[PDB]
């Protein structure tokens, strides 16, 4: 109210409301789909376009040969955090010889995330993330908030109508995890996930996008008629 | 010449009283031994006006130090002539001896060639002089000595030191740091030569 | 290479009784090579005067900069810069380029317009003040200036008698110097009057 | 004096046939009269079917290498993973080089 | 009025509205808590479950600072990141400088004065965070709690968050019925138990247990995780004193 | 040649007044006894400019520093300052300097070399010059001297360097320091090198100088009507 | 952090008012009297040493200050925005002008320095006005004495004689009754402590009266002998005892 | 109505952010006092442990600046601390370039200059706490010296600051009417600190335990801070009589 | 942040006019009035000084009147202190040009110099405009005498004869009347003079309320002589043309 014109004041109860509104941001979004095996972890994300014309605006993004993240918000704010997860994922690798892990990447993008909120004249981040990656510890899920908040998840969906594929995760739990050595199952778990956040309508071959990282795969984008298999 | 050795109630510092300037004493009765703490003190040798600039810059750390962490460790106050002496190798002449006294740790000494590395050591010997009782010093040292005994082993050193160095010379000057307190000696040349 | 002997020139001055003298020669050079024989090398702010041998590009430089400081000091102060304070200008001017310096050899005269006291001081290209009561000297010739002064020059000479002293210092100085003549001023100067006659010197 | 330069010899060659290419080197490192390794990897494949050898002072070759492979990478994500053409490669090289012309990497290099 | 919009502005009464602002993020926080203990300091804190796909003992909480101390806090978890990682350059350039480790009182003054600092300025916000950290130096063992304010003092017993009150009176009993001391091997146990007992703030979604610990007998005076059989060990006593 | 020596109630410094440029003699009554505050006072040798300027400058914080602590100034700051400004130029500014004074502390003697490094002593001496007026300081310094007797010794030592050392000449400036009195700079204290009177008169007759031009310079301000 | 503040906080109000130096002498106006009486052969600067407790030593908060030897300040307004103008104004006196000239700057162009400053505040990005007016005399070779007034807005007048502060307006009429160019320095100061008198309520002697001359040449003050041309501050501060001396007298 | 909230002129000629200030001098509700001995300056100082969980040894308002100076201070802690760490600072500095001890009243004047900085400076706020100097100066002697969020500072005989200032200053202001001397006639500091409390407990007319008070103690070379069991001596001393 | 408390001083009206510009005006309109008058064989200054008082010391006073350099002279209108501030750096730039082409820099470039300066506040910097109107009285060999005025905007403008500060529209009325092309400097003084008695809000105008100045070519011979009328000097001035 008077305590919402810059992301620098907290509010009587607390509260951050630029952060908030930044938070509303990936809520307008298009839903995206996040889970995870013991050795392998997908991406699923439902592409939005603008007319009948215009082209599905792309959700996911290839950080490195064994990490990638999918957005839900202002995808030019993605492409900002993007590249710096890849540079940083880049920067282990060079001096190192070591490939960046992904519960270290989910801190790094949240320690990025945190100093546009506490600072006078930025502002926060517009957008939510899903980092999937296969690191020295197995397959792994993360979901970014640009209040800084960074969690790691067997499963979660971000974006407009996101709780409905989240319930179904939460009751698939078991079931999902245990789908070991077995990609195309996993993915169809996600497909399956992400249908319960579709009203009016449908998954369409330049409609869905789909990622996947693990053991001996590594982190590849399926668009066009390489997810007709899918639908 | 320059020495200092660790012995059961503490440790003493030794050092010569010459400053030269080529083959001219431009001082004959100098102070080597430098305080940069009530209980932590140094030898110096190398340029005059290094030392004195590093050694004054100690004693503003480890006054800063006391007044937000109370009293520093001897191993804190060589970390800090260390710092100085790493990071600057390039423009610094500096050959430094620390040496201090705690109640936990009792006597240290620490010594801090030119390069700028540290060796914890149970004595230590320094300066152009400190060449020719390397000998002396190796066999006649040992560890947990008397007061008296200390100060005759670092009497005798130096005294040796200044008859076969040129650069080294006048007074031995003494520091003896223990629990009862800082106490400094004196030998004159009439005294030392006879040895 | 020797940037204080490239150009050549030298600069002498003197005090008298109630006055005081300074001089120089005219030639410029480029070593060998006579350039000009009409380069002044003494200049004047207000009442105060300054003669500067050395590198002629400095020579010229300094004048500038100090008709430029003088005229600001005399719009803020609303009076005219004496030669003691002046003197003090030049030695602060001069080494605040203490690793960078001029290449020049000032000679400062003038007479205190309030104690009516003669005052003549000289510099190193750094800023030393050489305040003398008799005489100073500057530039190529300044061995020979200096024992020219030495033997030539009594104390309280009339501004008639100092001028023949002062010019026959620098006109003989300049004969034993490859690097001096081609002609010479002299400026006698008194509390409100200043004559300044140029000098017939050999031209070789 | 601190000499920043070395050099690790070996030698290199490359053949273009009509539709192959080979890029060959022994695998001796030494300095002076001494051998480091009798196996050191000289040619490297790049990705792109790209493969590169930087012959001289080999912590030059290593850095040359490691930053070209670099180039290699973000050139697929900054241009949709578009295959990297050797005449692309050769201009970027050039470029690499060239950024440290007053202070160069002493290698020569072939791809 | 107006005294509240801006960081930095004192108020009539000589308050710093924001700071207090900043409290209330605090006080929205999970339950976090600390016990000084006969020769170091436990940690424990509050992780709500907020759904079924979080995966367990992933999202650690707890942070260590050099390998001596162990930092915990409630409120604005970034800003309590953001913290920690000043932390620990503080405590990187006095061990680089003094050899030393960084003491536990010298740590805390650190972590004040850069958190005083965010109350200077109308460019910065303060930090949404209390946080209650600690360890073993040279003089023994210490545990601090910090505010958003900048104020910290020592401390027997420390606790933040929603469950604050009920942590407090728990954490007053031990301090009344142990004169002499507590062992670091009780305080782990008590630790687990007040944070179970905190709970009933937070009574809604079902929690999951982190407890750290640093101890000069127990871990040598490094900061360690309490880990499987211990942790179990823990958690047993807890759940057998709520019942 | 510049000197020190303390005494019972103070300190007394001297110096020759010959400045050089190579084996000629530029300045014949050079004044080489500079005041950084009223009773502290310090002699210079090396760079001339140097010597002045570097003395100028911490005599002028000296005394801002003065008026700031409401205190009178002491020998030490001025000594730390000096050494401190010498040593960040790494010796580049040639100044040597003996610093003396006293202040509420008591009486104190200094040296001060370019490079930044300073000594204590009773007596002190620097310039070319400095090893005939050691020689004359270690014949003659005893302990607990008199202001009589500092005086004679330390323009002594001046002397041994104004007849044996070609770098010093000329005359003796002193200037003594003693404990609740004002400082008494002694302006040519000796004077054993008068010139003697030359054998002819070099006075030329008027009209012997050849003149091509002549003509008034306008000094005077623009005129008004 | 950084100083974001990079804009004017004084800035002309649409009746062409400058609020903030408007408010800073309203602030002066509210601040102890001071005043400054120029005679033939001397100035004199007082004000009262108004102790803010008892239990205060008012001898260690000095109101009236030396700049240079020939030149000191007093003011009215706010005691700490004077004492740091003090500083820089001692500062820029060797910075500006002896570390040039070899010699201490004439008041005229050190008020002018002093000036430049007050009106820095007034200008500059995020810094208000200093709340104080300055008096301040002094004397040099070829302007002679003189006593200048400073004001918040950086603005300088020359004068005879005046006041500023609380009781300035009767203090100056009180002033031009007494005043005349023939008026030694004896005659200044005794009209200083009469004109001072009028403004103050409690005790009015040497241990509450703080008052500075310029005058003679105090050469038992310079600290050493052997200098002809170097003979001593002009300024000279007033005891407690020399005051109470011309109180009788009064 | 910014004026109020930055650091400008209010159109009465007030700061209102320094008044205010000032208002936070008082929030900790602690009573601070100080006196001079012969040898010694003695300043005591409520001591408030609200907390049972919390460890009394590190609540202090009493701060060892250097060896010579000690300060106390009167407001929140974080201001406190803040303010303690600069003046440390500044003196360990000083003590470098100048070669000797900072006096104490040249430090008050410092850490005032920089008050007076926040006072016209609009992006700094005036630090909430008013901070009291003590030393046996080498020149000086004994010296009291305070400064305040307005930048105004200046030496005392002896004074009182907190809620309850005006209650001990008229205490300490009719004893010195008495004695009609500047300080405490007495040559031990054991009596000046038996002063101190007696004085501060027959003005405020409260008892004290070992553990309600705050000692710090300046001699000549050293300033030290009072134990809980000096204290309790001390406490002893002045029930026998 | 900090942008709440920025008043934003280089902003347009809706109507296309510079806020703090007209302030600035505003300002300087109760100013104590300043005249020049150029005729062709001089310029003169004149400027009414501010309710004085019979303790100023009016001999070593200056407020209006200013010398840039030996041809170049200013009469201020507004905030002293803001005018001191440019004057001096006015004069910094006449001595560079003075330093780099060795002439004495043209009338016309310096105004140019000082006008820049004042539209730099009013465009960039977030800062006040200088609350100053000057008259620029010089003379160089391109135009010979010249009257120029600059105002905060830095918007400056030549002149035969100008007045500025207060009462300007009364005093340029009184000016347009008067003046005529063939004028003399006596003439010019004592127009100046009249304008100032007739528009002063003062009871009557003396030589203690008054600076007054002259730049002539009354100077032996080809050259230019600046004459800052002391304050004897104005109260003889007054007696010749007939106001007191
Ligand atoms: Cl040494
Ligand atoms: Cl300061
Ligand atoms: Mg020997
Ligand atoms: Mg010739
Ligand atoms: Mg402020």
């Amino acid at each position: 109210n008077n305590y919402d014109g810059d992301t620098v004041t907290f509010s009587p109860t607390g509260r951050l409301f630029q952060v908030e509104y930044a938070l509303e941001a990936i809520k307008q979004g298009s839903v995206t789909v996040g889970l995870r095996s013991n050795t392998h972890a997908v991406l699923v994300a439902l592409k939005r376009n603008a007319d009948e014309l215009s082209s599905y605006q792309k959700k996911i993004i290839k950080c490195d040969e064994h990490m990638g993240l999918s957005l839900a918000g202002l995808a030019p704010d993605a492409r900002v955090l993007s590249n710096y997860l890849r540079q940083q994922c880049n920067y282990s690798s060079l001096v190192f010889n070591r490939k960046l892990a992904v519960e270290r990447a989910g801190h790094l993008l949240c320690d990025k995330a945190q100093k546009n909120t506490q600072s006078y004249g930025g502002r926060p981040y517009g957008v939510g993330l899903l980092i999937i990656g296969y690191d020295k510890s197995g397959a792994h899920l993360l979901e970014f908030q640009p209040s800084g908040n960074v969690t790691e998840l067997y499963g979660t969906a971000i974006g407009a109508r996101s709780q409905g594929a989240k319930t179904y995760l939460e009751r698939t739990l078991d079931t999902f995890i245990k789908i070991d050595g077995n990609p195309d199952e996993l993915i169809k778990a996600g497909v399956e996930a992400i249908s319960q956040s579709l009203r009016d309508e449908s998954l369409t071959v330049d409609n869905l996008s789909i990622a996947i990282v693990g053991k001996d795969t590594p982190f590849t984008i399926y668009d066009g008629e390489a997810v007709a298999k899918y639908i | 010449s320059i020495m200092a050795v660790t012995f059961k109630d503490g440790v003493i510092l030794g050092a010569d009283s010459r400053t030269t300037t080529g083959a001219y004493i431009a001082n004959r009765v100098t102070d080597k031994l430098t305080r940069v703490h009530d209980k932590i003190w140094c030898c110096r040798s190398g340029s005059a006006a290094d030392t004195q600039a590093i050694a004054d810059i100690v004693q503003y750390h480890l006054e800063l130090y006391t007044s937000q962490y109370g009293t520093p460790s001897t191993e804190t106050a060589a970390s800090v002539f260390k710092e100085l002496c790493y990071e600057n190798k390039d423009n610094l002449t500096a050959g430094i001896i620390v040496a201090g006294y705690d109640d936990k740790n009792k006597g240290e000494v620490y010594t801090i060639p030119l390069g700028g590395s540290v060796h914890k050591l149970p004595y230590a010997i320094a300066g152009s002089g400190s060449t020719f009782i390397y000998g002396y010093c190796d066999k006649n040292f040992r560890e947990n000595m008397s007061k008296e005994e200390t100060v005759d082993f670092i009497k005798h050193s130096l005294s040796q030191a200044i008859k076969w160095d040129g650069s080294s010379g006048g007074v031995i000057r003494m520091v003896v740091l223990t629990a009862a307190g800082v106490e400094r000696l004196i030998f004159y040349p009439d005294e030392y030569e006879q040895l | 290479s020797d940037p204080s002997s490239i150009n050549g020139g030298i600069v002498v001055a003197m005090t008298g009784k109630d006055c005081v003298a300074i001089a120089c020669d005219l030639r410029l050079g480029s070593q060998s090579l006579g350039v000009s024989n009409k380069f002044e090398k003494i200049f004047h702010y207000g009442h105060v005067f300054l003669g500067i041998t050395g590198l002629a590009t400095d020579v010229t430089t300094l004048n500038e900069m100090f008709r430029y400081k003088t005229n600001l000091y005399k719009l803020k102060e609303e009076r005219a810069i004496e030669p003691e304070t002046f003197t003090q200008l030049v030695s602060s001017s001069l080494y605040e380029r203490r690793f960078g310096p001029y290449f020049v050899g000032p000679v400062v005269a003038g007479i205190n317009s309030k104690s009516g006291k003669p005052f003549i001081a000289g510099f190193d290209l750094i800023g030393c003040i050489d305040e003398a009561k008799d005489f100073i000297v500057s530039g190529t010739a300044s061995d020979q200036l200096f024992g020219m002064c030495e033997s030539l020059y009594e104390p309280n000479l009339e501004p008639e008698d100092l001028f023949e002293t002062i010019s026959q210092a620098l006109l003989n100085a300049a004969d034993r110097d490859a690097l001096s003549g081609w002609g010479a001023v002299v400026y006698i100067i008194k509390k409100d009057e200043v004559v300044k006659r140029y000098l017939k010197m050999r031209q070789d | 004096q601190f000499n920043p330069y070395g050099d690790n010899g070996g030698t290199i060659l490359g053949i273009a046939g009509e539709d192959f290419a080979v890029l060959a080197g022994d695998t001796r490192n030494i300095t002076d009269y001494s051998i480091n390794s009798r196996y050191e990897p000289k040619v490297f494949d790049c990705g792109d079917n790209i493969v590169m050898s930087a012959n001289g002072f080999a912590a030059d070759g290593d850095a040359l290498v490691k930053r070209f492979k670099n180039s290699v990478k973000w050139y697929h994500f900054d241009h949709n993973d578009k295959k990297l053409s050797i005449n692309s490669a050769a201009r970027n090289i050039q470029h690499l080089l060239y950024g440290k012309r007053f202070f160069p990497y002493y290698v020569h290099t072939i791809i | 009025t107006g005294y509240d919009l801006s960081n930095s502005v004192f108020s009539p009464d000589g308050r710093n509205f924001q700071v207090e602002y900043a409290v209330k993020a605090v006080e929205n926080g999970t339950t976090s808590i600390g016990i000084k203990c006969n020769d170091g300091v436990v940690f424990a804190v509050e992780k709500l479950i907020t759904s079924k796909l979080l995966v367990p003992q992933k999202n650690v909480k707890i942070q260590v600072v050099d390998r001596h101390i162990g930092c915990v806090y409630s409120g604005l978890i970034p800003d309590g990141r953001h913290l920690v990682n000043r932390g620990r350059e503080e405590a990187a350039s006095f061990k680089k400088l003094y050899k030393t480790p960084i003491p536990i009182p010298a740590f805390a003054d650190r972590l004040g004065q850069y958190v005083q600092a965010h109350t200077l300025y109308n460019s910065v916000r303060p930090f949404g965070v209390s946080t209650i950290f600690g360890g073993v130096d040279k003089n023994g063992a210490h545990l601090y709690m910090l505010e958003p304010s900048g104020s910290y003092w020592g401390y027997k017993g420390a606790a933040t968050g929603k469950g604050r009150q009920s942590a407090k009176a728990e954490l007053e009993k031990l301090v009344d019925h142990h004169p002499e001391g507590l062992s670091a091997r009780e305080a782990v146990k008590q630790a687990a138990k007040i944070i179970y007992l905190a709970h009933e703030d937070n009574k809604e979604k079902d929690f999951e247990l982190e407890i750290s610990w640093c101890s000069l007998s127990e871990t040598n005076g490094l900061h360690k995780f309490v880990k499987g059989d211990l942790l179990q060990e823990a958690i047993d006593f807890a759940q057998k004193e709520i019942n | 040649t510049i000197v020190g020596v303390k005494f019972n109630n103070g300190v007394v410094i001297a110096a020759d007044t010959r400045s050089t440029q190579g084996p000629i003699v530029a300045d014949k009554n050079c004044a080489k006894l500079h005041r950084i505050s009223p009773k502290i006072w310090c002699a210079g040798a090396g760079t001339a400019a140097d010597t002045e300027a570097v003395t100028q400058l911490i005599g002028s914080n000296i005394e801002l520093h003065s008026l700031y602590t409401s205190r009178e100034p002491r020998v030490v700051s001025a000594l730390q300052m000096l050494k401190q400004h010498l040593f960040k130029y790494q010796g580049h500014i040639g100044a040597y300097l003996i610093v003396a004074g006293v202040d509420p502390t008591g009486s104190h003697l200094f040296s001060i070399h370019a490079h930044g490094s300073t000594d204590v002593g009773y007596y002190l001496s620097l310039g070319s010059g400095s090893l005939a007026a050691m020689a004359v300081l270690e014949s003659h310094w005893k302990q607990d001297l008199t202001k009589e007797e500092a005086i004679k010794l330390a323009s002594d030592a001046i002397q041994a360097g104004i007849w044996n050392d070609l770098g010093s000449g000329s005359n003796v400036d002193v200037c003594v320091m003693e404990i609740g009195k004002d400082a008494e700079y002694l302006r040519n204290y000796l004077t054993p090198n008068v010139r003697e009177e030359k054998q002819k008169s070099y006075k030329f007759p008027r009209g012997t100088t050849a003149v091509l031009k002549e003509s008034i310079v306008n000094i005077c301000d623009i005129q008004e009507e | 952090m950084t100083d974001r503040y990079s804009f004017s906080l004084t800035t002309f109000s649409p009746s062409g008012k400058l609020g903030q130096i408007d408010y800073a002498l309203t602030a002066v106006k509210q601040g102890v009297t001071s005043l400054g009486i120029k005679a033939t052969n001397g100035v004199v600067i007082a004000t009262e040493k108004k102790s803010s407790s008892p239990l205060a030593m008012s001898e260690t908060l000095s109101k009236v200050s030396l700049l240079t030897p020939d030149i000191g300040a007093v003011y009215s307004g706010m005691g700490p925005d004077y004492r740091v103008l003090v500083d820089k104004s001692r500062k820029v006196a060797h910075t500006s002008y002896k570390r040039i000239y070899g010699e201490y700057p004439p008041t005229k162009l050190l008020v002018s320095e002093v000036a430049k400053i007050m009106q820095e505040a007034t200008q500059s990005g995020g810094v208000r006005p200093f709340g104080v007016s300055l008096l301040i005399a002094g004397h040099d070779e070829f302007n002679g004495f003189s006593l200048y007034q400073v004001d918040p807005s950086g603005s300088y007048f020359p004068w005879k004689a005046t006041a500023i502060g609380k009781g300035s307006v009767a203090a100056k009429t009180f002033l031009e009754k007494r005043w005349n160019d023939e008026l030694e320095l004896e005659d200044a100061i005794h009209i200083a402590l009469l004109t001072l008198k009028e403004s103050v309520e409690g005790e009015f002697n040497g241990d509450t009266i703080e008052l500075a001359i310029i005058g003679d040449e105090n050469p038992d003050l310079l600290g050493y002998t052997g200098i002809p041309t170097d003979k001593g501050p002009r300024f000279r501060k007033l005891t407690s005892q020399e005051i109470n001396d011309r109180l009788e007298a009064l | 109505g910014y004026d109020r909230h930055i650091t400008i002129f209010s159109p009465e000629g007030r700061l209102y952010q320094v008044e205010y200030a000032f208002k936070a001098t008082n929030q900790t509700n602690i009573n601070s006092l100080a006196v001079r001995g012969k040898d010694c300056t003695v300043v005591i100082s409520q001591k408030k442990v609200p907390d049972k969980l919390l460890d009394p040894t590190t609540v202090s308002y009493i701060f060892c600046i250097s060896r010579t100076i000690g300060m106390v201070v009167n407001g929140p802690i974080p201001d406190a601390r803040n303010a303690a760490l600069r003046a440390k600072a500044e003196a360990a500095e000083f003590r470098y370039k100048y070669g000797y001890d900072m006096p104490c009243d040249v430090l008050a004047k410092r850490m005032a200059n920089l008050s007076q900085i926040y006072t016209q400076r609009a992006y700094m706020r005036p630090l909430g706490v008013i901070l009291t100097f003590v030393s046996v100066d080498e020149e000086l002697g004994p010296s009291i010296y305070k400064t305040d969020p307005a930048g105004y500072y200046v030496g005392y005989k002896a004074t009182a600051t907190g809620p309850k200032q005006q209650e001990i200053t008229t205490n300490l202001e009719n004893h010195f009417k008495k004695s009609k001397i500047d300080h405490i006639n007495e040559e031990s500091w054991e009596k000046v600190v038996e002063f101190a409390i007696t004085h501060m407990i027959d003005a405020l007319g409260t008892e004290f335990s070992k553990n309600d008070l705050e000692v710090g103690v300046a001699t000549k070379d050293k300033f030290f801070t009072l134990s809980a069991e000096n204290i309790e001596e001390r406490l002893v001393a002045i029930a026998e009589q | 942040g900090s942008r709440r408390y920025d008043s934003r001083t280089t902003i347009f009206s809706p109507e296309g006019r510079l806020y703090q510009v007209e302030y600035a005006l505003e300002s300087i309109s109760h100013a104590g009035t300043a005249i020049g008058i150029m005729a062709s064989d001089g310029i003169v200054l004149a400027a009414e000084r501010k309710v004085t008082s019979t303790l100023l010391e009016q001999d070593t006073s200056t407020e209006k009147l200013y010398k840039l350099n030996d041809k170049i002279a200013v009469a201020v209108a507004g905030l002293t202190a803001d005018a001191e501030i440019l004057i001096n750096t006015a004069r910094i730039h006449a001595q560079n040009y003075l330093k780099t082409y060795n002439e004495d820099i043209p009338v016309e470039i310096l105004v140019r110099r000082l006008s820049d300066i004042k539209q730099g506040y009013t465009q960039h910097g977030g800062l006040r405009p200088f609350g100053v109107s000057f008259i620029y009285a010089g003379y160089d060999d391109r135009y010979g005498y010249q009257l120029y005025t600059s105002n905060p905007s830095g918007n400056y403008t030549g002149w035969k004869a100008i007045s500025v500060g207060a009462n300007t529209s009364a005093a340029q009325t009184l000016l347009q009347m008067d003046y005529k092309d063939d004028m003399k400097v006596d003439d010019a003084i004592e127009l100046a003079l009249k304008t100032l008695s007739k528009t002063t809000d003062s009871s009557a105008l003396t030589y203690d309320r008054l600076e007054f100045a002259t730049i002539r070519k009354g100077a032996n011979d080809g050259e230019v002589y600046q004459k800052i009328f002391k304050p004897q000097e104005i109260k003889d001035i007054l007696v010749k043309t007939g106001i007191t």
